[PDB]
């Protein structure tokens, strides 16, 4: 209360207040990097170069990327599945272990046809059946 | 024979261009991000470089309303909570053309006012040669650049701009390609894949400039020390533990490739230098690297007066400038505060020395890292109130950073003469 | 599978990591809990670019929990389908200089790796 409380005889306050010049903490030393990373296939890479958020890579290398819908749409050579068509490449990077020739079959629907048949093919107990035994 | 269709499916994506394009422009990203230090802050900005090409040349004389250097100059280091940035890497490859030499010249244009010491590579393009390695065969780029072909260069080499630019030579193999009994692919849990080859033979396996591990020496010359003298010389600075080499069996027993796209030699080391580029040189089977020069674009001239001729060579090391560049970031980022506070000639001269005062030695301590610690060797600071405007000072400071090994000459003798109690006439 | 997810995850975010608030923040930091000594892996990690992974995020727990990590590797680290044929190597050092394993001495530079401790044999159990 700015009133102020009427003054006793013996009137006791105790300071608290203190002043002083604030603290600033360190700055992290950054790093800018700049290349054609998604060849023009971003959602800031799409935008005009006068209004492009620049990344931080927080996290990684890894969730910084899927932070940015990279895809790609590119035909190449088709030696699966029926009817005609070049096989069609088209799923996001998530990971920068995509571009590992495994992770590509995971991806790739016409691809992962093949794959499917070496888990249940390839599974064939041709050792626990011609191991008869009596 | 399931395994002979993916074996050819998914080996028709993975050498296909656009998709390994990819691959070169983030396994070299994954590179910079792999250390992960304890204060330095990485971070991206996905740009063609014709999107920059077009920017610059439109805006090389009005950079100020280049719209790159609204997002590094004006944006983070000019405005007050911005967080500033320290050192640009261009992921590029530059060659001798006059239109990327402009592209140097904006970005360095940024640069040299952000402070913020651009490090970038060089296509083999420059030396006119279409292999890299055949570099080795010319004797003395110092009596190549004297060719006319060069003659856009030399003037860029002159400019103030291009004591921020680094060029880097060589180039570090990212990847090794996929072998059955070399690096295998790792398959799923059921998934028959590993055995899984690739196809490749000479030179052509992707490929990454030199400059990453420049600066992901920079970083590392900061998390462990605090400044930039940490980036040269084997016992020193620059030693890239570690690198991605490549073994392959043609028919002999599994023949090693070094990592580096060229093996420099010694004097290759030096007669790079003088050009105003940094060679990545490597160690033969090592399987490692080093930088021993650390030289910025900037020309070194001669001149006669001893003292001009030293000035010239410490302005073109770029280790320098980018310490004498973290000086900027303290003025422009710490005095702020203090920017209506009461404060004199004689006051300004107290806080800007203070700090500095604690990187600032004569002596020198044992090991090369705890001596880094003290880049400076010493420095003047002699600000002064200029007439007309009152509250307005005009400081000009002086730094002498501690001078780096470079090289030697050595005359061995016989001679005779040193112990005269053994050869003289009197016995 | 279900802590390869978990690491893998949470690498640049530890402490966001389940697993690691279930032996750090869970019993070794709060006042009552009994905490936890020397976590016992009882999985095989191969040379793999994935597995490396899931001993840089257990070895991330570890290393703060205070708890050495000791697991077991596969027979397919040498690069070989049978242990017993590990013999035949004359020195694993040399075999290490190999770039199969750039990734592998990388993660031998790390801090947390000291705390991991990778066994090599398999007794018989039954």
């Amino acid at each position: 209360a700015k009133n102020k409380i009427p003054n006793s005889r013996l009137m006791i306050n105790y300071e608290t207040n203190v002043d002083g010049v604030l603290k600033k903490k360190e700055l992290p030393y950054r790093v800018l990097v700049v290349g054609d990373l998604s060849k023009g296939r971003s959602v800031d890479a799409k935008k005009e170069f006068a209004d492009r958020e620049v990344r931080r890579v927080n996290n990684g290398v890894d969730r910084v990327l899927e932070e940015m819908n990279i895809s790609f749409d590119f035909e190449a050579p088709n030696f699966v599945s029926k009817d005609p068509s070049n096989l069609k490449v088209n799923y996001r990077i998530e990971s920068v272990k995509d571009f590992r020739p495994d992770a590509v079959a995971k991806k790739v629907p016409e691809i992962r046809a093949l794959l499917e048949m070496k888990e249940i093919l390839a599974s064939f107990a041709k050792d626990i059946e011609n191991n008869r035994n009596l | 024979v399931i395994d002979k269709l993916i074996d050819l499916q998914v080996n028709s994506i993975i050498s296909n261009d656009e998709f390994r394009a990819l691959e070169q422009e983030w396994l070299k990203v994954q590179e910079v991000c792999q250390e992960d230090y304890d204060n330095v802050e990485v971070s991206i900005l996905d740009v063609k470089k014709e999107e920059l090409q077009y920017d610059f040349e439109r805006n090389l004389y009005d950079i100020s309303s280049s719209d790159f250097f609204k997002k590094v100059y004006v944006s983070e280091f000019d405005q007050y909570g911005g967080e500033p940035y320290g050192a640009i890497l261009g992921l590029y490859n530059f060659e001798n053309t006059t239109n990327d030499i402009i592209w140097l010249t904006g970005m360095g244009m940024v640069a040299k006012n952000s402070h913020a010491p651009f490090i970038a590579s060089i296509d083999k393009s420059f030396f006119g040669v279409k292999d890299l390695s055949e570099i080795t065969h010319i004797k003395s780029f110092e009596a190549l650049l004297e060719h006319p072909r060069y003659k856009e260069w030399n003037d860029f080499r002159n400019l103030d701009v291009a004591a921020y630019i680094g060029l880097t030579v060589g180039d570090f193999m990212l990847r090794q390609p996929y072998n059955p009994e070399n690096n295998p692919v790792q398959y799923k849990l059921m998934e028959g894949f590993n055995e899984f080859v690739d196809y490749d033979k000479n030179e052509s396996y992707l490929w990454g400039p030199a400059s990453i591990h420049l600066v992901k020496n920079m970083m590392r010359s900061y998390d462990k020390t605090r400044w930039f003298q940490y980036i040269r010389g084997v016992e020193s600075g620059g030693y890239v533990k570690n690198l991605v080499a490549c073994v392959y069996d043609n028919k002999g027993i599994l023949e090693t490739k070094s990592p580096l796209n060229v093996l420099f030699a010694d004097y290759m080391e030096l007669s790079l230098a003088n050009i105003g580029l940094i060679p990545f040189v490597s160690e033969k089977g090592t399987s490692n690297a080093c930088f021993f020069s650390v030289n910025s674009a900037k020309k070194v001239e001669e001149f006669v007066d001893g003292f001009d001729s030293a000035n010239s060579r410490l302005i073109a090391n770029l280790s320098y400038t980018m310490c004498i560049s973290r000086i900027s970031h303290y003025i422009k980022c710490v005095i702020r505060d203090k920017i209506g506070s009461i404060v004199d000639v004689e006051s300004i001269q107290k806080i800007l020395s203070d700090w500095i005062s604690e990187f600032v030695t004569t002596v020198y301590q044992p090991t090369p890292l705890e001596m880094a610690r003290y880049p400076f060797r010493n420095v003047s600071i002699e600000v002064k109130t200029i007439p007309g405007k009152p509250g307005w000072y005009s400081c000009k400071i002086n730094v002498i950073p501690h001078i780096q090994f470079e090289g030697m000459n050595t005359t061995m003798t016989i001679d005779t003469r040193l112990e005269p109690e053994l050869f003289g006439t009197n016995n």
